[PDB]
DNA sequence: CTGTATCTT
DNA sequence: AAGATAACAG
């Protein structure tokens, strides 16, 4: 039902891990949402804040 | 060689297991002694031989355990979800899906049970035959310490119903990646629409593992 | 008909 | 905890 979007905000953290730029800080603030999103909703995950 | 035994009061008596079990097996050998004859009224699947024998499974080269609520009401062989035959609603709808997942369109059956990365495992080991969750008030105190056991070796856990698995963080101690989605026999078509076994794929990926190829599942 | 979980009172 | 609910196979 509600996976679909999940999976899609997982991807998208996958692809940001992938791209992300520390001098960009506009994709760290993404990012670091989508951690915490991904945190909080699968309890753990293998990336950190940065 | 890596197979040892150990022996309890009530059927099956043995119950024999691989060394990445060790910890467990004092304690699930008390807590099956004060139980076990109380379960055994009821004819129950799997069958009795049948309960532990997802023990020889080794835990060090797993990093996915797919995690279902009971056995079968009727015809369980002690492997979550197997169906010999291939009628089961449950294991047919976890075979679609890995189709539509993988483009795999030929196939007898399916099994998760013969797929490198992955342990399915049920929260309670039997049930009475014919009724789903009879026997959780007798397995309870070996279900907790079993999965706890199997959380620190994985790094992702699919629970497959919301009903059942929606408490289950306050089941473990020690966070583990935790994806709880609809079970396949939902009443509705909740599970066609499950992205579960992809979403398990990226996670992987996310802590650095490889993906589970879901194609090594299927039975031709 | 019965056999195979979810959600809201 | 109790009841209503959905759909599909057999
Ligand atoms: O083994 C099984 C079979 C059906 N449903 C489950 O949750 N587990």
């Amino acid at each position: 039902m509600a996976s679909s979007a999940d999976l899609t905000n997982l991807k998208e953290l996958l692809s940001l891990y992938k791209s992300l730029r520390f001098s960009d800080s506009a994709a760290i603030e993404k990012y670091n949402s989508l951690v915490e999103w991904g945190t909080s909703t699968y309890w753990k995950i293998g990336v950190q804040k940065v | 060689d890596p197979m040892n035994s150990v022996t309890v009061s009530h059927a099956p008596y043995t119950i024999t297991y691989h060394d990445d079990w060790e910890p467990v097996m004092s304690q699930l050998v008390e807590f099956y002694n004060e139980v076990a004859s109380w379960l055994l009224r009821d004819e129950t699947s799997p069958i009795p031989d049948k309960f532990f024998i997802q023990l020889k499974q080794p835990l060090r080269n797993k990093r996915v355990c797919v995690c279902g609520i009971d056995p079968y009401p009727k015809d369980g062989t002690g492997v979550p979800f197997e169906s010999p035959n291939f009628t089961k609603k449950s294991i047919k709808e976890i075979a679609s899906s890995i189709s539509r997942l993988t483009g795999v369109i030929d196939y007898k059956g399916y099994n998760l049970n013969i797929i490198d990365g992955v342990i399915p495992w049920n929260y309670y080991l039997s049930c009475k035959l014919g009724e789903t969750k009879s026997h959780a008030i007798y397995w309870d105190k070996i279900s907790k310490l079993l999965l706890q056991h199997i959380t620190k070796h994985v790094s992702v856990l699919y629970c497959l119903g919301k009903t059942d698995f929606s408490n289950i963080r306050a089941k473990l101690e020690s966070p583990v990646t935790t994806i709880v989605g609809y079970h396949p026999a939902a009443r509705d078509r909740q599970f066609e629409k499950d992205r579960s076994f992809e979403i398990i794929n990226v996670l992987l990926e996310l802590d650095n593992k490889v993906p589970i190829n879901w194609a090594q599942g299927f039975i031709y």
